[PDB]
């Protein structure tokens, strides 16, 4: 199996401020990646696929980035509605796995 | 059913019932299997894709191109026409998506896919070619297009032919039919400035060395 | 679209929760579904997986040997039979669509909002 | 007579009727060999087989 | 042009498209020096352009 790390776990910023978080793989898993956002009471939603490809609906503030083993997602510069729990997910094999989720903070 | 292979390859509407096989020994169509090509014009290399398709290991669909998230550009919605009616509506193919001019321009067009998972990927994608040069100011835009499609063993440059042709399913105009196989590890492309319809659905398949198509109405 | 999960609540250990899911707003038939595991501690797990036309099916190893997957075309609808039932298989359940029929290529695009399964 | 896994039916355009009358061709000669060896392997066994049953008998 | 074959039987139609030598009989043949043909029907689409070279 091939399990995602992802760090920080959690990640505090203030609005406007830049916000990155950074995840890798156990193996070589190419681009094979989905970013998701989870909003608290909802389901994840899915915001960027193939490792960099932006989803349709999801702002320009959203981007990704890597190759291989390591990997990067950011939100631009920080705003209110961005609060949620990302989550990395890879699709490289059986099983798809996903990773630990980082908690995003606004203040 | 009442399809043939070219209705259910690009995805005529009426062949959105038919479920999908994930192997299959033959192809079996009845003498009765009219739902073929709704928007009139040449289906290259059919018998070929026929033969290819006849007998297959493994077969599965995935989305290729995202309708909306991979042409922010251009319009995909208005990609419609009576000669493919579903339920009453003007409609199109299910596999593929018509692209038109958004607002008043249409943007070059540059996209790519990786196979990097492991089966041949079978691209299908087709060119327009308009009537009259108000439906190529109404659809495209610029005047003078090209489409451009590659692999690692293919490269075609096309260029749309504007005339007015005898009416067939009530169009003036044509729509040809081209694919290609691209193999694990390769990468497809496409270009254009203009009359290209694009993939929006791709299949990944394994073939059974080969078999044949029966025509007939006995049950299975 | 959407997905409507279905069944659900609070169970003893042991014995079995059925749970399906509602389709509507595309053809069903033409797509592989799976369900997604949200567990309080372990952010996001991973029970079945089912193809297209119900042809092959993938479990965790976790569920595998317990849990079985089936889907029904026909009625747009997939069902989750939770059999052998135990405490850590508490977690709010989703169901979700593939993009795909053959589990091998894809994307998880869309999940349902999911339902609560409890084992106490 | 052991054969192998074959499919006979091969599909042509309208272009391509030179290559279409070949495959009758090609039908048509193995058609003609087999039904005429055929009837011969019959005709010739049956007189065979009668005259070994008569052979044993005598 | 146009023909409408509704008498019954098939109708077999040929024509021929010149490929003038040099730009010179292009002028004095056709006049237009940048030409095309096209041809259809139901079943035939075609859109030609000439070749001019010295052969
Ligand atoms: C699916 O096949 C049917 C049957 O051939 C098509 O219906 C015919 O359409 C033509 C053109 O409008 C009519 O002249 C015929 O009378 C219709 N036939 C019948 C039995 O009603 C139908 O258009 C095809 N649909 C698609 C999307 O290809």
């Amino acid at each position: 199996d091939i399990q995602m790390t992802q760090s920080p776990s959690s990640l505090s910023a203030f609005v406007g401020d830049r916000v990155t978080i950074a995840c890798q793989a156990s193996q070589d898993i190419r681009i094979h990646l989905n970013w998701y956002q989870q909003k608290p009471g909802k389901a994840p939603k899915l915001l960027i696929y193939d490792a960099s490809n932006l989803e349709a609906g999801v702002p320009s503030r959203f981007s990704g980035s890597g190759s291989g083993t390591d990997f990067t997602f950011t939100i631009s510069s920080l705003q209110p509605e961005d609060i949620a729990t990302y989550y990395c997910q890879h699709y490289h094999n059986l099983p798809r796995t996903f990773g630990g989720g980082t908690k995003v903070e606004i203040k | 059913g009442k399809c043939n292979i070219a209705g259910w390859i690009l995805g005529n509407p009426e062949c959105e019932s038919l479920s999908t096989a994930s192997s299959w020994s033959y192809i079996v169509e009845t003498p009765s299997s009219d739902n073929g090509t709704c928007y009139p014009g040449d289906f290259i290399d059919y018998e070929e894709l026929r033969e290819q398709l006849s007998s297959v290991s493994s077969f599965e669909r995935f989305e290729i191109f995202p309708k909306t998230s991979s042409w922010p550009n251009h319009d995909s919605n208005k990609g419609v026409t009576a000669a493919c009616p579903h339920a009453g509506a003007k409609s199109f193919y299910k596999n593929l998506i018509w692209l038109v001019k958004k607002g008043n321009s249409y943007p070059k067009l540059s996209k790519s896919y990786i196979n990097d998972k492991g089966k041949e990927v079978l691209v299908l994608w087709g060119i327009h070619h308009p009537s009259t040069s108000a439906d190529q100011q109404s659809l495209y835009q610029n005047a003078d297009t090209y489409v451009f499609v590659g692999s690692s063993r293919y490269s075609k440059k096309f260029k749309p032919e504007i005339a007015i042709r005898p009416k067939v399913r009530d169009q003036e105009g044509r729509m040809n039919y081209y694919w290609t196989l691209v193999e694990p590890g390769d990468k497809i492309t496409f270009e254009a400035t203009g009359n290209l319809v694009v993939p929006r659905y791709a299949f990944a398949m394994e073939r059974n060395a080969g078999s044949g198509i029966i025509i007939s109405d006995t049950p299975v | 679209v959407q997905l409507l999960e279905s069944g659900g609540g609070l169970v003893q250990p042991g014995g079995s929760l059925s749970l399906s899911c509602a389709a509507s707003g595309f053809t069903f038939s033409s797509f592989a579904m799976s369900w997604v595991r949200q567990a309080p501690v372990k952010g996001l797990e991973w029970v079945s997986m089912i193809s297209a036309g119900g042809g092959n099916t993938y479990y965790a190893d976790s569920v595998k040997g317990r849990f079985t997957i089936s889907r029904d075309n026909s009625k747009s609808t997939l069902y989750l039979q939770m059999s052998s039932l135990t405490a850590e298989d508490t977690a709010v359940y989703y169901c979700a669509k593939s993009d795909s029929s053959g589990f091998q290529y894809g994307r998880r695009e869309f999940w349902g909002q999911g339902t609560l399964v409890t084992v106490s | 007579m052991n054969t192998q896994f074959t499919a006979v039916g091969k599909e042509f355009n309208h272009l391509e009727k030179r290559i279409e009358n070949l495959n009758k061709k090609v039908d048509d000669g193995f058609l003609d060999i087999w039904t005429y060896n055929a009837e011969l392997l019959v005709l010739l066994e049956n007189e065979r087989t009668l005259d070994y049953h008569d052979s044993n008998v005598k």
